[PDB]
């Protein structure tokens, strides 16, 4: 038979199942909705693991339960207590002989042992994942410090005593590849030499490259913190989301600066050179999956001042033309191409964040904090689920680094890029507008000719690597 | 077959202008959503008699990638400007999302509504008559919606439908 | 895209977190921190195909023992580790091979016997002893390295394999 449990009025988490306390979706149960008691049993069961659930509620639970409750939440469910002597013990210990004690047994190898491990496993991974919480609040640290510091018994001892380390290096805080990654390329910048360094005096594979690992790293810096919640739209954003906006402002900020490097270069010839390098470097970020680099070309071909740009557009190579409309086209129909084509290629890759953010904006708006069922509040989680699953494939694609080699010189360059100046949005924007109504009259103006403005030669290296020995 | 429109909603993030469409497209009478679903976004509806297909692009969430802003709303034939009318900033900022339509439609006469979203219990800061004036200077209808009861929120809708077919 | 479930097994200090997350983050984590339960996910393109690889990283403390049926009834596909210089956890790995086949309940389930540690000169369990064990379960056998990379990729994409011909 099942294992007795301790009385409910005793030990909370001995109450029965029932639809006042935890629903199911319809080979370990999936939780709709429950109780947050229900709900941090089923996150600390004694019949199975559920790293998956570990992680969703570790990620979510702030919606529904402030860091202080739920630590005194598992510490309460950490306290177990242990039946007492049954008759056979009784018979055994009334004749001076040494009880079986089988119940008891049982119920420690079965029952507490495998609920205290899976209480400490939460522990682990909320100061390995998710030690924002400490950061933030002092006393929470304090409070998780000295339960597991006063944990006795040797069963728990290995797991303590690392838990109790992890902590400590958690509050005072390298990459292996077999194989070599590609050599730096240089076009007409040679190294070293910075004041020169452009869009067309650059290698175009090394734009790509150092682009693409300057993108990685912002991306992979993007902890679930500055998701939950929404707060990166929220009124307090700059604190809560810093990482995210960080990488979103690179993304705006390159996206500007190709329309500025297009829109300022009035001579036709020299601003076919510049789209035709645009492009090369859009076929570079396909080539390493930086599908962020690759909107960020489409977004400024598709900007008002560029797109308007028929004489330039007219002169394209067929090919390249192809490659921007096949790039284009993983956009269409709501991303349906980029999700298909991010799902099949092999990592690493850049992720375009967007995407992620609406959808875990929508699914918050979208779904209810709670579901009322038999007169009692439950907490909705298969909504903190859906996000977590966001969250989840985010970092999916966070894990895997880049073999490409750091040009010191070329990131500080792409990391100080402005190409707004000290200009406002709607001033800047309206400005290259007006650039591209220069460079290119609307019907029935002429065309007017313009000076050219570069002194080195315009023909691009390509994009095809090279390797001497 | 039935004519699709493609229709795309702008206006300031943080202030609940996804419930628009959320409550658009949901499941009228069950308060849930799975935005990752293949077509969460499209809806077959009969208006004035005519059955057509809509097609609502909602970026909400996306409004930092200010120079996306172009490429999205080029996919659209009819727009919802989407101010929260606590809000008086996204009141404001109304002015330099339809100039930013015009000059990515090429047009001065692109289809539209103004739509002021009533997202929270919160005092309201713009009165509808200073919201009907500002619709009223542009030409366009004006709508109010609330994002908790489905208030307006067809009207916002089927009116845009009616300014395309109309254009 | 195929989902493959995979469950990383062995003895306490062979290695299992070390390799999991030599595969997943190309790191070497030199801190032996006992696992409890750990779970991973890698999207992967092996023999042409996608997949995602969901990865249970699993207890090798003593004090963890009763509590593997629970995953080894979710698991696909087994790595089987060992540490080359400890031939304790090489006669663990019986122990581990017959659990999973009574909770199976089958003779038939794919694994992938792991020697971890090949990059220490200081070897106590020979490859012939270790490819002898492997032949009588009709398995293969992968030496690896946590630490320089060597096999990690072959073990668990070879586990992939056995799993998609099973
Ligand atoms: N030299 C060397 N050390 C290794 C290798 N793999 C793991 N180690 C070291 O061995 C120790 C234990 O590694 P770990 O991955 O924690 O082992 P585990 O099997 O997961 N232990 P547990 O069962 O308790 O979770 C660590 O100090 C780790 O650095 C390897 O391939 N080479
Ligand atoms: N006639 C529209 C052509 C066009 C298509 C795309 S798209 N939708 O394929 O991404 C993007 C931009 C774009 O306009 C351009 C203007 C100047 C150029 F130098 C180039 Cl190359 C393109
Ligand atoms: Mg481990
Ligand atoms: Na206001």
């Amino acid at each position: 038979g099942q294992m007795r449990l301790p009385s409910a009025d005793v030990y909370r988490f001995a109450e029965p199942d029932s639809e006042e306390n935890i629903i199911f979706e319809e080979g370990i149960p999936i939780i709709k909705a429950g109780t947050v008691i229900k709900l941090i049993e089923r996150l600390t069961y004694h019949m199975y693991a559920d790293p998956n659930f570990v992680r969703t509620f570790l990620t979510t639970y702030r919606s529904f339960c402030k860091p202080q409750e739920l630590l005194s939440l598992i510490i309460e469910r950490f306290e177990i207590p242990e039946p007492e002597p049954t008759e056979a013990d009784r018979i055994a210990i009334e004749n001076g002989d040494q009880p079986l004690s089988a119940e008891l047994k049982r119920f420690r190898k079965e029952y507490i042992q495998p609920v205290q491990l899976r209480v400490l496993n939460v522990c682990r991974h909320w100061v390995e994942h998710h030690f924002y919480d400490f950061e933030r609040d002092a006393y929470l640290l304090q409070r998780m410090e000295e339960f597991i510091g006063t944990v006795r018994g040797k069963a728990m001892k290995k797991w303590v005593e690392s838990i109790t380390k992890i902590i400590q290096r958690k509050k005072i805080a390298n990459i292996t590849f077999q194989s070599s990654p590609p050599t730096v390329e240089w076009h007409i910048s040679r190294p070293g030499h910075i004041e020169t360094f452009d869009l067309l005096t650059l290698h175009p594979i090394e734009i790509a490259r150092q682009l693409t690992l300057l993108e990685s790293d912002l991306y992979r810096a993007v902890q679930p913190s500055e998701l939950v919640g929404s707060v990166w739209t929220k009124e307090d954003k700059e604190i809560n989301s810093p990482n995210l906006l960080k990488m979103i402002r690179h993304t705006t900020n390159l996206t500007l600066w190709f329309e500025k490097c297009i829109v300022e270069t009035e001579n036709l010839e020299e601003r076919v050179a510049v789209v035709s390098r645009i492009i090369e470097i859009l076929q570079v970020f396909q080539e390493l999956n930086n599908f962020n680099g690759v909107l960020e070309v489409v977004s400024a071909m598709n900007s008002s001042p560029v797109y308007r740009l028929d004489h330039t557009f007219e002169q394209i190579p067929s090919r390249q033309k192809k490659i921007l409309e096949e790039a284009h086209e993983l956009s269409e129909d709501h991303y349906k191409k980029y999700l298909a084509k991010l799902r099949s290629i092999n990592p690493p890759c850049v992720p375009f964040f967007g995407i992620y953010l609406t959808n875990i904006l929508k699914t918050e708006e979208g779904n209810p904090e709670v579901l009322k069922r038999h007169g009692k509040e439950l907490i909705n989680f298969s909504k903190r689920r859906k996000v977590a699953e966001i969250t989840g494939e985010i970092q999916q694609y966070q894990n895997q680094p880049y073999c490409l080699r750091v040009e010191s010189d070329i990131k500080r360059f792409f990391e100080n890029l402005n190409p707004m100046g000290n200009s406002m949005e709607k001033e800047f924007t309206d400005y290259l507008f007006n650039k591209s109504l220069e460079i290119e009259p609307r019907n029935p103006k002429p065309l007017p000719r313009f000076p050219k403005k570069y002194s080195y030669p315009l023909k691009s290296p390509g994009v095809r690597p090279s390797n001497p020995r | 077959g039935m004519t699709e429109y493609k229709l795309v909603v702008v206006g300031a993030g943080g202030v609940g202008k996804s419930a628009l469409t959320i409550q658009l497209i949901q499941n009228h009478f069950v308060d849930e959503y799975d935005p990752t679903i293949e077509d969460s976004y499209r809806k077959q509806v009969v208006i004035d008699g005519e059955t057509c297909l809509l097609d609502i692009l909602d970026t909400a969430g996306q409004e930092e990638y200010s120079a996306m802003r172009d490429q999205y709303m080029r996919t659209g034939e009819g727009f919802l400007c989407v101010f929260a009318i606590n809000n008086t900033k996204s009141f404001e900022d109304i002015h330099q999302y339809r100039e930013q339509i015009k000059r990515v439609k090429d047009s001065d006469d692109v289809p539209m509504v103004l739509v002021g979203n009533k997202c929270d219990l919160a005092a309201r800061t713009v009165e509808s008559r200073q919201a009907q004036d500002l619709a009223r200077s542009y030409g366009i209808p004006y709508i109010e919606t609330s994002a908790k009861t489905r208030q307006g929120v067809e009207d916002a809708f089927y009116t845009l439908v009616r300014e395309i077919r109309q254009h």
